[PDB]
DNA sequence: CATAATAATAGTTTTTAGTTTATT
DNA sequence: ATAAACTAAAAACTATTATTATGG
């Protein structure tokens, strides 16, 4: 399903007071957090729905007509209109604009607000993979005053937990600190509770909430529910995944000049010689070799592309040592057993994984993705299950399908004669590399092209005056490298390059 | 082609190099010709993209921003496009050879890198670096940019 | 329509919410029959510039549009007559608009045909860059020449800041370094830069005006260096602290 | 939940991008 | 040759292989 | 001779609808 997240924000003057006016009020900074969340969701999940409500405010807005409870936006895909609506209250005097058009001061029932957000959840006609609600305050004293309403509120919250709603609470700015557990000590749905101090901290996890992460993060689904055939009949359902996948820009949309309507496009194939109109059955494909213009149908081409049925044809076992690094064709894929169609597939898969790990060999297999495709030989490397220090499976157990190139996949290169160098120069390079050595992490970079693309997208979506500029991590720290090295490069250059070498020419 | 370039380490190093496609995807350079089934003529065939009806001068390109649609002219995108530099191939850093896994091998081709054609000192520097990296179990992180319109790349 | 003047000209109202909310401006344009387009067409003569956006910058870079402030178009509205384009709401303009303003004005809003007033002169001047960087004497001579050619010497300020007056601001003249308290030499120097007579307290020949200063004890010096001078001292009287330039 | 992006439930925590860090 | 029926079909999104157009 | 996009993405997750095994 999707994710249901509702940002629940008080309006009872508990967000307008500030420790100092140089620091953001508990209100406006929450607005910035929510807007950042909207942006991140736009980047990540279009199909999710998010809502924002206000309670304790003087007026109200909700179908249940529960007073002092005003929904600002309902469970919907994020929209720039919503974000700018928040922005009009974001920052200084944005809370003043709020007071002017919205106001606050009244009390509420947390039972009542829980009822309202439960109504919001019942409203959506779409399946939610998660039931998240986000509460913004620094204070639990309103219902910390009366025990009856507090008991009713906690009973309602337990009920909503029974419904599967996961309540989460944030530490908000307060001069007297959050001072937790005045009401909220066990009224929080938590999978791992570790907060019991007064927590004068003005934040709990607001840093990443404000952090603009740029990723799509599509939900997991197998790239192919293929069948692994050992010989012809020992077949198991197997799941194939692109454990990594080069992301690309969203395609452009054809819009009108004045109304920006998505333009319905149609490319008819027609006889220009007679001005008539053609049909798919009315044309024939051709390729001319030498004096012969060979004419075919496209279909005939498709069936001459038919070699093997979709599946896996095990071709044998080759030791992992027999693999050349430069023999790479296209990014590898992950292999996982599936019991959906073949039961016992996972037991056999585990047996094979352990055995290939022992004997240190790869199962070379003839692979056909789907019909009308020439099967390819691919090496399946037994991929272990790797768990981090947190025992989180960082590398799943399975197999690594690497594509084995064919004879033509290479290209003849105008090689050059082999030339050696002095071992002193080798030591110079070793020392220089040691100077410029750096620890590698998988997520160490982003595509600056796509980054600035999203930056521009956000700017126009927010109709900004000027876009934020994406930083290019891929740009080297030339000054830092010169600082690290010194004249080692000059020494090696004199060791190698005579004092007439043209750097480029 | 010959792709002459410079391996750039900091600013103090610049070595003329020749890196070509070693392993790559294959496909014929001659594609089909959809001709008529009756006169076997392609010139009689014709496609006609039609926008509704309007011409190509009534249309712009747009982009779906979440729930919202954004007008975005191609001139504006080119102006705001992050533009890198062409034929610049600099080194980004040095990380352990064990740190990297072939599971993250991107692209569809394998590029073998030589030094400049007939540059003895370039070959000497290349061999010295090769031996150093080999003895150190060492792999080099580099930024690849083919031309001005090329996207910058991070590769091993 | 009501004012068909705005019809037949395509307007890219990309931001109007600067004076009126942009939809309201679109309503006014439509009621006047103007063509509203959300993207700048080739026939979009002018673009209404409300709030500032990157799209504004693109429009500026793309020399195809006329940057129109909403206030100027509000003038066109409330007048019920289409105001001609002018360079005080206009930021980025087509070359046709460039030559249009070079014709109707001197590109500053100062016309070549229709006379000036206080307001347009002030606006043209302020639009011209702030211009005070040269030496005081070069511009002093320029002011003097303009006053001679234009009969502008009639200013009450015309006798202590630009040309031909001599004084004693130093205990010894030809000695530009001596300074003694007990008089208003500083005040005399501060005055010598106001009305239009040159700051001179050195032995000079071509100087025509010699004036006894507020340091009247240097009448000895005034007369001693008067022998080196070719001009005599007058009985002294802007023009009345201790002065005779008449 | 530990090791999970609370922004994207069912998705692991997203580290800051970071860059080259010489050793 | 009738009727509380029932369920095997289908139709939405992803992500491969077709291709321009400069690019040397 | 094409290193950006060439051009349309072959594919399941997760949700429904007409079948009839039959009810009579």
């Amino acid at each position: 399903g999707r994710d249901s997240l509702i940002f629940l924000v008080d309006a009872s003057k508990a967000m307008f007071e500030s420790q100092s006016e140089d620091e953001l009020t508990p209100f406006d900074m929450s607005i910035q957090c929510i807007q950042s969340v909207y942006i991140s969701k736009i980047i990540s999940s279009d199909r999710d729905l998010l809502a924002v409500v206000f309670y304790g405010t003087e007026k109200d807005k909700n179908s249940v007509n529960f007073k002092n409870i005003y929904v600002l936006q309902e469970l919907d895909n994020p929209g720039a209109k919503r974000i700018l609506e928040l922005d009009q209250f974001k920052g200084q005097q944005g809370q003043k604009r709020f007071q002017d058009m919205m106001g606050h001061g009244s009390d509420y029932s947390l039972s009542e607000v829980l009822w309202v957000c439960a109504n919001l959840f019942s409203d959506v006609q779409f399946k939610m993979s998660h039931k998240r609600i986000m509460l913004f305050t620094n204070e639990d004293n309103p219902h910390g005053n009366d025990s009856a309403k507090a008991s009713r509120a906690r009973t309602k919250a337990g009920d909503l937990r029974d419904t599967g709603i996961f309540l989460d609470l944030m530490h908000l700015k307060k001069p007297g600190g959050f001072d937790i557990s005045l009401f909220y000590r066990d009224i929080i749905s938590i999978a791992e509770d570790e907060d019991l101090r007064v927590h004068f901290e003005e934040s709990s996890k607001l840093e990443d909430l404000l952090r603009k992460v740029r990723a799509k993060e599509t939900r997991k689904r197998a790239l192919s529910r293929l069948k692994l055939k050992l010989n012809k009949d020992i077949v198991i359902s197997v799941g194939i995944y692109n454990l990594v996948q080069k992301a690309l820009k969203p395609p452009p949309i054809k819009l009108y000049r004045e109304t920006n309507e998505p333009v319905k496009t149609k490319t008819r194939t027609f006889n220009t010689s007679t001005g008539g109109l053609l049909l798919p059955s009315d044309t024939k494909r051709s390729q001319i070799y030498g004096s012969r213009q060979i004419i075919l149908e496209k279909e005939e081409t498709e069936e001459l592309k038919r070699f093997d049925d979709p599946g896996l044809m095990l071709m044998g076992f080759k030791p992992l040592v027999l693999l050349k690094k430069h023999h790479y064709l296209r990014p590898s894929l992950f292999v996982y057993p599936e019991e959906s169609l073949v039961i016992g597939s996972s037991t056999l898969f585990s047996a094979l994984l352990i055995k290939c790990l022992e004997k240190e060999v790869a199962a070379l297999c003839r692979y056909t993705p789907r019909r009308n495709i020439p099967p390819y030989f691919v090496a399946l490397v037994p991929q272990e299950e790797e768990l981090d220090d947190q025992k989180i499976q960082v590398t799943p157990p399975g197999f690594q399908l690497v594509f084995l190139p064919f004879a033509d996949d290479k290209r003849k290169m105008p090689f050059t004669e082999k030339i050696m160098a002095t071992p002193e120069q080798v030591g110079k390079m070793k020392a220089i590399v040691e100077k410029l050595r750096f620890t590698y992490r998988s997520d160490s970079f982003e595509n600056p092209v796509l980054q600035q693309h999203f930056r521009n997208l956000e700017a126009l979506a927010l109709d900004l005056m000027e876009p934020e500029q994406a930083v290019d991590l891929t740009l080297p720290k030339v000054e830092a490298m010169n600082k690290r090295l010194g004249s080692l490069v000059d020494e090696f250059k004199e060791l190698v390059y005579p004092p007439d070498y043209n750097p480029e020419g | 082609i010959h792709w002459p370039c410079r391996l750039t380490i900091g600013s103090n190093l610049s070595i003329r190099i020749a890196a070509y496609k070693s392993i790559l995807q294959e496909r014929v350079k001659k594609t089909w010709t959809v001709v008529d089934a009756k006169t076997l003529k392609k010139e009689d065939i014709q496609k006609e993209t039609v926008y509704c009806e309007v011409l190509k001068e009534d249309i712009i390109q747009g982009f779906r921003y979440g729930s919202d649609i954004v007008p975005f002219s191609k001139v504006d995108e080119e102006q705001m496009k992050y533009k890198s530099e062409g034929k610049c191939f600099s080194v980004l850093g040095f990380c352990k050879s064990s740190q990297v896994q072939r599971r993250f091998f991107m692209g569809n081709q394998v590029l073998k890198v030589f030094a400049a054609r007939d540059d003895e000192a370039a070959a000497v520097a290349l061999s010295s670096l090769i031996h150093a990296l080999d003895d150190l179990d060492m792999v080099a992180i580099v930024r690849y940019a083919y031309d001005k319109r090329a996207n910058p790349q991070v590769g091993v | 329509k009501i004012s068909n003047i705005f019809e037949d000209v395509e307007f890219c109202v990309m931001s109007g919410t600067d004076s009126q909310p942009k939809p309201d401006l679109e309503n006014r344009i439509a009621e006047f029959g103007g063509y509203i387009v959300q993207n700048p067409g080739p026939d979009t003569y002018c673009v209404i510039a409300g709030s500032e956006n990157i799209r504004v910058k693109n429009i500026i870079l793309s020399n195809k549009h006329d940057v129109v402030k909403p206030a100027w178009l509000l003038e066109c509205f409330k007048t019920k007559s289409f105001v001609p384009w002018q360079p005080r709401f206009m930021i980025h303009m087509c070359p046709s608009t460039k030559e249009h303003f070079a014709r109707e004005y001197d590109c500053y809003g100062d016309s070549y045909f229709i006379d000036t007033d206080l307001n347009q002169l002030k606006e043209v001047f302020s639009g011209i860059k702030n211009s005070n960087e040269q030496t005081p004497e070069e511009m002093a001579s320029l002011i003097a020449d303009l006053e001679y050619r234009y009969s502008w010497d009639c200013s009450p300020l015309s006798m202590f800041r630009r040309h031909t007056v001599y004084l004693d601001s130093y205990a010894v003249i030809n000695d530009l370094s001596t300074k003694n308290e007990g008089t208003r030499l500083a005040i005399k120097a501060l005055e010598l830069r106001f009305h239009g007579a040159k700051v001179v307290s050195c032995l000079a020949e071509g100087v025509s005006h010699v004036i006894i200063g507020e340091d009247h004890s240097r009448v000895a010096d005034f007369k001693a260096f008067r022998r080196t001078f070719k001009r005599k001292f007058k009985i002294l009287k802007d023009k009345c602290e201790l002065q005779e330039e008449n | 939940c530990p090791g999970e992006s609370l922004i994207n439930p069912g998705f692991k925590s997203k580290k800051p991008a970071g860059g080259v860090d010489f050793d």
